[PDB]
């Protein structure tokens, strides 16, 4: 009961106009995650150039010093594809595509001229009996600090990192389809695993066992789900296509909001848009869930979903024409369709959109160049 | 936590005989071609025979009563008894290790039974405390129910780990929710019916007085009520009781 | 000798039905195996081109 | 009947062949679909940059 959905950062971005402090350019081929820790004022990014790269909350500003990382760290190899800071301790984790999981102990409790890492655990896995590692999230539940991580083989872990042993396994069917994201409840009562078919499993950490939740009509893969703060049994998943982030619940499993963004019809399935969404951070803040998405437009979105018709864009290009979000209920679901009437906006894919604040809430984006703005 | 201890409650433990699910084997031709009565025996008629389960208290090996049948009741597709036996012990006289004993019959031929399973099941589980709810035996075949300690016919030996955190739950300890429970409920249901379902043997279930006349949130507790000097004496002051002998007689 | 013709006939349904079942599960499994191997190569050809 | 059981024992053993068959393929399928979806998007990716 005690534990709450906000995350380190509460939201003091209420409203993004747009504006940029920083272009820390230093990743070479795809930045592909962000964390961001204010327990310890740091944020960190990694990417396939096999770095991971920790900056400064207080030196994004860039006011007075330049902007640059405190640290580096390419030793893991492969391709590193995931992180999460460890709440209540000073240290993170990294997954590379070699199949290797490790630790990286940040020096932030000390702070000499020279920042420090060194790294303190390590697990790597079989390229046949377990497979990459394709999620990972962290909750430091009772007394045993769980780090649970996901495979391609479809055998969810938790690798405790006090004893170092096993917390629990649970096993996913691989007849579905590969995993590709998944969510736990704010206080460690359920998770749900979304598919590369569009299945959302779901399952009962107390007991180990498996609940269905629902199915996708038109199979699409999906990329991210999330866990809503006002709904206990909704998931934000954001399916593939006509750049689509609906909300399924599971006690029912039914659709009851589709944030349709595209041409194509209102939940229309003729195969007729090519674009997607990936990147989200929903906060419920005071009562009105605020939803950012950046996705494969090169575009970052500003949803009020307490009024769908208040909502802009913080990011794009000159040549844009402005648009109009609608509100249209559609077979029982609300359906807010967007319809159409030197540029700083990302000019390739983004991949991840993240909110850290220390005195003003900034917005931190990376796209698949490697490039990373600080907007305010 | 309320509990009543188990000298205090003095009435008869009841039992209740609930349905015999399972699959009865059969022997080959052979056997009834060098032994006819098996044709007119009982586990050789179409439907489902007049089965009655006797049930015994035993305890340190020894029986401490007799045993008490079920009253007649006609099966026509199922083995359907919801019978509640009386015990003629009651619960201050039930040792800490007590086990019923509860057998199966069936005809054989005129004059003659034979056993159709046995299952032993303690009454006092783990903890010391008195055995509730709707328990589900097992049943060992062709075998009468055996009372010996320890028992050669035990009735209870992923399932196991449901088994403990459904207890959990009801007892408050678990975290609540809703839906996730009403879910997971049919669940353990869908499963524990599969398990049942593999397992080649048979299984008799049963119930004990989880409702009786007082508050049902109560719970039965194994209980009872029991240097100038050097060298020890321990009947200082006590009756010759064989002086008393030898005054009486003559 | 009723009864085990009884029991008799039940089994050969049964098996007949399980066997038919295992023929269409072969087939099945062959297909996909194709698949997949025709599904790799396109993949290959697809990082050339990259 | 003995004839009868012993086939649907051979077919059960069959049956569990065709089981780990279908479990190893649904692992290669899995990387497979893993890599064409990276390759997908890393390919989109290079040709916005192109252009």
């Amino acid at each position: 009961e005690n534990a709450e959905w906000e995350s380190k950062p509460p939201p003091p971005g209420w409203r993004p106009k747009g504006l940029l402090v920083a272009h820390l350019h230093e990743h070479k081929s795809a930045v592909n995650r962000i964390r961001v820790s204010d327990e310890h004022s740091l944020f960190a990014t990694c990417s396939n150039d096999g770095t991971v790269k920790i900056w400064n909350s207080q030196k994004m500003e860039g006011k007075t010093t330049t902007t640059r990382s405190i640290l580096t760290y390419s030793r893991i190899g492969g391709r590193v594809k995931t992180l999460t800071f460890c709440q209540g301790s000073h240290y993170l984790a990294i997954a590379s595509d070699n199949g290797a999981v490790q630790l990286l102990g940040i020096e932030a409790s000390k702070l000499p001229k020279s920042p420090k890492i060194h790294p303190l655990q390590s697990r790597i896995l079989d390229q046949k009996e377990d497979g990459c590692v394709v999620d990972m999230h962290h909750f430091n539940s009772g007394a045993q600090s769980v780090l649970a991580y996901a495979t391609v083989n479809g055998s969810l872990v938790g690798w405790d990192l006090r004893s170092s042993s096993n917390a629990w396994t649970l096993k996913h069917d691989l007849k579905s389809g590969l995993i590709t994201s998944f969510a736990v409840d704010i206080h460690q009562c359920w998770l749900c695993i979304g598919t590369s078919s569009g299945t959302m499993a779901c399952w009962d950490m107390r007991f180990q066992l498996p609940i269905s939740s629902h199915c996708h009509p038109s199979r699409a893969r999906i990329r991210r789900l999330s866990m809503h703060p006002l709904y206990q049994s909704w998931v934000i998943a954001a399916v593939q296509g006509n750049n689509e982030v609906s909300m399924w619940d599971m006690e029912t499993g039914d659709r009851r909001f589709t944030l349709w963004a595209s041409s194509a019809p209102p939940l229309s399935e003729l195969q007729p848009s090519p674009h997607s969404v990936h990147g989200i951070y929903c906060s419920p803040a005071d009562g009105n869930p605020i939803l950012l998405t950046a996705g494969s437009d090169m575009k970052i979105r500003f949803w009020d979903l307490a009024y769908p018709e208040r909502s802009y864009v913080v990011a794009g290009s000159t040549s844009s024409p402005s648009v109009s979000y609608y509100r249209k209920i559609i077979e029982g679901t609300e359906v807010v369709q967007e319809i159409q009437n030197l540029p700083v906006g990302h000019h390739d894919i983004i991949t991840d959109v993240a909110t850290f604040q220390t005195t003003q809430g900034f917005i931190v984006t990376a796209s698949r160049d490697g490039i990373v703005k600080v907007w305010k | 936590f309320h509990y009543i201890y188990s000298c205090d409650l003095d009435i008869n433990v009841q039992l209740k005989i609930g349905s015999l699910e399972g699959k009865r084997e059969q022997k080959s031709y052979k056997a009834v071609l060098e032994d006819p009565m098996l044709k007119f025996s009982g586990l050789y008629q179409e439907t489902c025979s007049d089965l009655y389960v006797t049930c015994q208290v035993f305890a340190e090996g020894k029986p401490l009563a007799l045993p008490v049948r079920t009253s007649y009741k006609a099966f026509s597709t199922r083995w359907n008894w919801n019978e509640w036996l009386k015990l003629p012990v009651k619960y201050p006289d039930l040792p800490r290790n007590a086990q019923v004993a509860l057998t199966i019959w069936d005809v054989y031929g005129p004059g003659k039974a034979v056993p159709v399973g046995g299952t032993t099941v303690s009454l006092f589980g783990k903890y010391g405390m008195f055995r509730q709810g709707m328990h589900d035996l097992k049943v060992w075949p062709n075998v009468e129910a055996d009372g010996s300690e320890p028992t050669k016919t035990p009735g209870r030996t992923q399932m196991s780990r449901l088994a403990k955190l459904t207890k959990a739950h009801r007892q408050g300890h678990m975290v609540k929710v809703d839906w996730l429970d009403r879910l997971t409920f049919r669940e353990i249901e869908m499963i524990n019916e599969s398990e049942k379902r593999s397992s080649n043997f048979m299984y008799l279930m049963v119930e004990f007085r989880c409702v009786k006349c007082d508050d049902k949130e109560y719970g039965i507790v194994y209980y009872e009520k029991d240097e100038l000097v050097k060298v020890p004496d321990p009947q200082m002051s006590m009756e010759n009781l064989v002086e008393s002998k030898h005054h009486k007689l003559a | 000798l009723e009864r085990q013709k009884k029991a008799l006939g039940r089994e050969v349904a049964l098996l007949h039905k399980q066997q038919i079942a295992l023929q269409d599960k072969g087939s099945a499994f062959s297909a996909e195996h194709l698949k997949l191997q025709l599904q790799k190569e396109s993949l290959n050809e697809l990082r050339k081109e990259c | 009947r003995k004839i009868v059981a012993e086939n649907l024992e051979k077919v059960q053993a069959e049956a569990e062949r065709l089981d780990q068959e279908e479990a190893q393929y649904q692992r290669e399928y899995s990387e497979f679909k893993r890599q064409q979806l990276e390759l997908d998007d890393e390919l989109k990716s290079v040709e916005n940059q192109m252009r």
